[PDB]
């Protein structure tokens, strides 16, 4: 349903952005 | 008559060029 | 109604924990660890 | 250089031409 | 309204520590005291992080009423 | 009904590749950095194609090619098998969804046909090609970089551009975004009101268009054939490269000093190239 | 003479002329025939100011594909050549003359082109939207033809007038300024792959129809045409030495080797397209006899 | 806050971006790169 559809993409794009962000400083 | 959203919208891609081109000057004016 | 105070309340507990979940995961030695990825000190 | 001449002429004749017909646009 | 409010406090807060925690001590390293070490900061900024959310919530349950 | 075949599949796809630009390295399938995690940037990052160690073994979860684990599932290159093979599974589960969709309207399926194309596209260029070499590694790889990589070998390879299928394409291509930006040109000028338009291009182009119909007719049909084709000449060079190499030429520009054809520098480039990786 | 020009603006003429086409027509009927005879019989013009002459026409040895009218000399360089500067007739024909002359006159009748569509547009009651997607094919053509052979500051490395000139010209320009990298070239792969798109999906719903629409036509035109328009920027800007994102090397570790992704790959192609043969230290016959 | 012009929901989302996130995100930068220690 719209439910799944919306929070199949949600649940883990934010995993991954919060992911990313913190990756953008891990470089030394 | 008025603007529609999609200009709005397509300003705001088209601006994004500007925005690129200001940061690599300021990145070569820093060295 | 109260649904949309629970639906807030749902939204508020879940994204700030899901984002400082995935920056510890990154922060880490976790993400090198489970993906296979090499740490940058191991390259030769 | 007879051809220089000519080709001058030429090109001149057809630029003037244009521009004349481009200023007295009948419609 | 008092929840969403607290829960923004308490991620800048965490920001800010995080923020301190990265300027602070990138140079030397020492385990004398563990809190006062790169990896030790961010532990404590992570556990703060989480401890804000429980309590901020915990709060919550308690003063709103029914919702359940 | 097949509406649903494809949405699960296509957003593992989707996934995989999020997954794979970001955590996964090519460092035991090609000794490169291609993820965010190792220092990469949107341009670099790619799900790069497994090593040369297995040939054309699809590298599944539950095979003995990884025996279930994720980390040297992951590491052997499975990665790129699983993107490629649901996004295929997902493509032909849209080719039956348009399918689906124009027999429940009543009206003939035309966006189906169309959308032939980029199904030929995607099976030609990233399953059948390998299939025709020698495994995975030289099968290109899901990156932008990695399609200018792949692009290149295949002209260092191929003399692709010397292929009458990829000009073909190039043509049918190319003749599709004139046609595109004609009409809306020649739409938003009358902006029926065909008739100013016809006019307008049997003054101008003097073979001017018969029917709005016929040029939408041949906007749909110009972009599909033309990708049949290159389509159809990447599987021909799987098979038989057909590259039709004038060896006259090649003889007469040998040891004949004063005689060059672009041919025979294009020969040049493509056998330096050739020995340029050994 | 008010007879010659009132069929001239005519919008009753069978083929339109129009006033820009007054000179048009003389321009490309004269590119036309010098551009025919030079693809027909042209003696071998070299191309690299060394002794290895290139040959481009037909009556010397070559196919349709094969064929190309050559570009000019590098001893010409970038000045520029007309006939009454050649000595004679002959020096001009093994000096690439001939391209310069297609080239110009070409240029000018395209220019002209534009002008006789937006001219024949007006007078027939019709906002120009014509003119301002055609003159994206005509700047690329003016970045491709006249700005990149003065922002490298020479006519030899123009593109040739031939299907394999046309290939040659683009490989060595790859290897040269590494345009795929360049964002340009991808605005324009953009460009030209929504154009096929729409109008696939466009021809579709239209023959599926057949017994917002204004904005869609509007869009559908303008993608293609913005597209080209930003990858003509992007060559005319590789003219002048300026190149795409070099990733190379950008990646190192804790001591200093440097990891490599798949731009060092592209890069690594580019050498080897630059130099067509293999590197140093590969082990040659070290005595003959 | 609402509005009768065209696309009224951008600044919904651009000024909070304006306003929290971007100098909330410059002054972090800005503080991390004034502090980091050595390369004088
Ligand atoms: C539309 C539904 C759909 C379809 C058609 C497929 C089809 C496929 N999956 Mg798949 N998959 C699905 C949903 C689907 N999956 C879901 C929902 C998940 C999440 C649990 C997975 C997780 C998954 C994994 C982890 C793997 C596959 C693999 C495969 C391929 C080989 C497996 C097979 O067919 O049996 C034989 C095949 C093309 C394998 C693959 O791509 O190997 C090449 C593989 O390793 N799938
Ligand atoms: C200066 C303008 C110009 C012209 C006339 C051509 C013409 C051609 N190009 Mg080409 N090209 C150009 C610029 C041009 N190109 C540029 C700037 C690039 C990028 C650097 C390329 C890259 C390119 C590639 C990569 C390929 C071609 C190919 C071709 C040929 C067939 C494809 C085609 O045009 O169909 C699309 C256009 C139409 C369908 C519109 C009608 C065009 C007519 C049919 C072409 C005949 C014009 C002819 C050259 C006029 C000569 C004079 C005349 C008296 C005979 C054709 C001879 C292909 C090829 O080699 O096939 C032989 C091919 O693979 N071109
Ligand atoms: C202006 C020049 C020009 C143009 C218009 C084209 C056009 C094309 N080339 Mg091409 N090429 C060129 C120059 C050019 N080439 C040069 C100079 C080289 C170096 C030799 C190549 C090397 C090359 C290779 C190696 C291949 C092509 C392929 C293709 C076709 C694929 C289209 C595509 O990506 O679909 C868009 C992408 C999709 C539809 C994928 C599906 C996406 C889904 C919908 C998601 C297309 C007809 C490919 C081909 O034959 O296609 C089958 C191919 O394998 N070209
Ligand atoms: C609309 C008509 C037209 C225009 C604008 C041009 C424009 C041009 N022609 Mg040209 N030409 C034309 C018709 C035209 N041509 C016709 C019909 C013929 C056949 C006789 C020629 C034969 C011709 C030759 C043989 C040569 C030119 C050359 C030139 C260029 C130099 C201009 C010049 O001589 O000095 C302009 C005037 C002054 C500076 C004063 C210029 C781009 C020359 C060229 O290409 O140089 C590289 C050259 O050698 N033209
Ligand atoms: C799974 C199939 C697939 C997918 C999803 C894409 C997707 C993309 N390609 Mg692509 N491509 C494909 C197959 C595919 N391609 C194939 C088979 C070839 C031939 C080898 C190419 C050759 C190609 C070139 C040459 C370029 C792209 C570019 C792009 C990007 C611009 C958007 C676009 O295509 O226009 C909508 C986009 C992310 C452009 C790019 O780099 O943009 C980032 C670009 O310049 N593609
Ligand atoms: C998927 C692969 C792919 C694709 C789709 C493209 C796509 C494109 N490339 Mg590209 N490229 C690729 C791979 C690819 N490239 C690779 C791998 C390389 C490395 C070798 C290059 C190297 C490369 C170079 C070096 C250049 C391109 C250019 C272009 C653009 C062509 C613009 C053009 O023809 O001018 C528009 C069309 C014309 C100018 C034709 C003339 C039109 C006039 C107005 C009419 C002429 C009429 C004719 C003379 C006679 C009429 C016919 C009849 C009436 C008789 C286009 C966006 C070119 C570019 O950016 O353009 C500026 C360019 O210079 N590419
Ligand atoms: C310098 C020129 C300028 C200024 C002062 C403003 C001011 C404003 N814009 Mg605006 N805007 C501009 C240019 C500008 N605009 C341009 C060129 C565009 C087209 C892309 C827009 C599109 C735009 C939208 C779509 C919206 C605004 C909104 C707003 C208001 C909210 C605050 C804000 O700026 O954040 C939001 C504005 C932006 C993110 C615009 C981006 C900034 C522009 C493109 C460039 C500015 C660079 C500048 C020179 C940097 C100087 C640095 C200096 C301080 C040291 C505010 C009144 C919002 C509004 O009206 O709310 C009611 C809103 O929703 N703007
Ligand atoms: C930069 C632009 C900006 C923006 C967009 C806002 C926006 C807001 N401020 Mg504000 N503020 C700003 C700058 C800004 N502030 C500055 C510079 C100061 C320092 C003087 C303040 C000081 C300030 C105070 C002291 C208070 C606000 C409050 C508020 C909120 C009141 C709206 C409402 O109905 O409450 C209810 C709104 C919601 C329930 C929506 C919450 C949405 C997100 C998740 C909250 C985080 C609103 C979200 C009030 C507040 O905290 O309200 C919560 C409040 O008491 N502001
Ligand atoms: C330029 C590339 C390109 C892209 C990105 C693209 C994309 C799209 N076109 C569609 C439609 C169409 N395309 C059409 C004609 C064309 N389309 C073309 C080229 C493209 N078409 C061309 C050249 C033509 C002319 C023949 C038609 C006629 C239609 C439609 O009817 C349809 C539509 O309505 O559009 C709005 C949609 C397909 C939906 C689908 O199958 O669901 C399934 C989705 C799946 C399976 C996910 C894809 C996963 C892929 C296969 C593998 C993974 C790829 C990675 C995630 C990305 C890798 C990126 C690297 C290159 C760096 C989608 C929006
Ligand atoms: C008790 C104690 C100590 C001593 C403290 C003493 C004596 C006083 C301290 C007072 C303090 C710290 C007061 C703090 C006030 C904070 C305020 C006023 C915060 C306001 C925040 C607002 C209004 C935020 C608004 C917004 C948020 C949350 C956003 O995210 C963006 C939107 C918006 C701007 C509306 C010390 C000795 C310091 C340490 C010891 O451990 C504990
Ligand atoms: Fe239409």
């Amino acid at each position: 349903v719209r439910w799944l559809a919306v929070h199949t993409l949600a649940v883990p794009s934010v995993f991954f952005v919060g992911a990313i962000a913190a990756m953008q400083f891990i470089q030394r | 008559m008025a603007l529609s959203d999609t200009q709005i919208l397509a300003a705001l891609v088209v601006a994004l060029l500007p925005a690129f081109l200001a940061f690599r000057l300021s990145t070569e004016l820093y060295k | 109604i109260v649904t949309s105070i629970r639906y807030w309340v749902i939204h508020s507990i879940t994204i700030p924990m899901l984002f400082i979940a995935g920056w510890l995961f990154v922060s880490t030695g976790l993400a090198y660890d489970a993906f296979g990825t090499p740490r940058p000190d191991e390259y030769f | 250089l007879t051809l220089k001449i000519a080709v001058y002429i030429v090109v001149g004749l057809f630029i003037s031409l244009f521009i004349f017909g481009f200023l007295s646009s009948d419609p | 309204g008092g929840l969403i409010g607290a829960l923004a406090l308490i991620l800048v807060a965490t920001a800010a520590l995080s923020s301190y925690g990265l300027v602070t001590f990138q140079g030397e390293q020492g385990s004398g005291d563990t809190l006062q070490t790169a990896d030790g900061w961010s532990q404590f900024a992570a556990g703060f992080f989480v401890g804000g959310m429980g309590g901020a919530f915990v709060a919550y349950f308690l003063l709103e009423n029914l919702s359940v | 009904w097949s509406g649903l075949l494809l949405f699960p599949c296509a957003f593992m796809a989707l996934g995989g590749w999020l997954t794979g630009t970001t955590f996964v390295t090519s460092w035991y399938t090609h000794g490169l950095a291609s993820s965010y995690l190792e220092g990469a940037n949107f341009l670099t990052v790619a799900v790069s194609s497994p090593a040369d160690a297995f040939g054309h073994s699809l590298l599944f979860l539950w095979g003995p090619e990884a025996q279930g684990n994720l980390t040297r599932w992951f590491q052997i290159g499975g990665l790129w098998p699983f993107v490629a093979l649901h996004g295929a599974f997902g493509l032909i589960g849209f080719m039956l969804r348009q399918f689906e969709i124009s027999r429940l309207v009543g009206i003939r399926p035309y966006n189906a046909i169309a959308f032939s194309g980029p199904i030929a596209v995607f099976v030609s260029v990233f399953l059948m090609y390998p299939l025709g070499q020698s495994s995975w590694f030289f099968a290109p790889s899901f990156g932008v970089a990695g399609i200018f990589r792949f692009i290149l070998f295949l002209q260092g390879f191929h003399n692709w551009t010397l292929n009458p299928f990829h000009m073909m394409g190039v043509a049918g291509i190319l003749g599709g975004a004139l046609l595109c930006a004609i009409h809306g040109a020649t739409v938003e000028n009358t902006l029926y009101s065909m008739v100013t338009a016809n006019r307008f291009w049997s003054q101008i182009f003097g073979i001017a268009f018969s029917n709005k119909r016929w040029l939408h007719f041949f906007m749909l049909f110009v972009p599909v054939t033309g990708l049949w084709m290159s389509s159809v000449g990447i599987v021909g060079l799987a098979l038989n490269l057909r590259a039709y190499d004038f060896v006259s030429q090649e003889l007469r520009a040998a040891e004949d000093p004063e005689f060059e054809t672009f041919y025979t520098k294009n020969i040049l480039l493509n056998e330096g190239m050739r020995a340029w990786m050994a | 003479w008010e007879q010659f020009c009132q069929w001239v603006t005519s919008t009753n003429n069978r083929i339109y002329v129009g006033w820009f086409g007054t000179l048009m027509i003389p321009t490309l009927l004269t590119a036309t025939t010098c551009f025919i005879i030079a693809f027909i019989a042209a003696p071998p013009v070299d191309i690299d100011g060394i002794r290895e002459p290139v040959a481009g026409s037909l009556l010397y040895g070559n196919n349709i594909i094969s064929g190309a009218v050559v570009p000019s000399s590098n001893a010409i360089g970038l000045h520029f050549y007309p006939i009454w500067e050649a000595a004679s007739l002959d020096e001009w024909l093994y000096n690439g003359g001939p391209y310069q002359l297609v080239v110009f006159h070409f240029l000018i009748g395209i220019f002209c082109y534009m002008g006789r569509q937006w001219e024949l547009s007006y007078r027939l009651g019709m906002r120009p939207w014509i003119c301002v997607a055609y003159s994206a094919p005509v700047s690329a053509a003016t970045a491709v033809f006249l700005i990149y052979p003065i922002g490298q500051g020479s006519f030899s490395d123009g593109m040739p007038l031939g299907i394999s000139g046309t290939f040659n010209f683009m490989i060595v320009f790859q290897a040269e300024h590494n345009i795929l990298m360049h964002p340009f070239h991808m605005l324009g792969v953009a460009g030209v792959f929504g154009g096929s798109l729409f109008s696939a999906m466009h021809g579709s719903l239209v023959t599926s129809s057949l017994v917002n629409s204004r904005s869609l036509h509007f869009f559908l035109g303008a993608w293609p045409v913005i597209g080209i328009w930003f990858t003509a920027m992007g060559v005319s800007t590789m003219a002048f030495n300026l190149n795409g994102f070099n990733f190379n090397q950008s990646i190192l570790d804790s001591q200093g080797r440097v990891i490599g992704t798949w731009a060092d790959v592209l890069n690594r192609a580019n050498i080897g397209f630059e130099v067509m043969h293999e590197r140093n230290a590969h082990n040659f016959p070290l005595d003959l006899a | 806050m609402d509005g009768s012009y065209a696309a009224s929901y951008l600044p919904w989302i651009l000024i909070p971006m304006v306003g929290w996130l971007f100098p909330a995100v410059t002054m972090g930068l800005l503080f991390i790169h004034i502090e980091s220690e050595g390369e004088g």
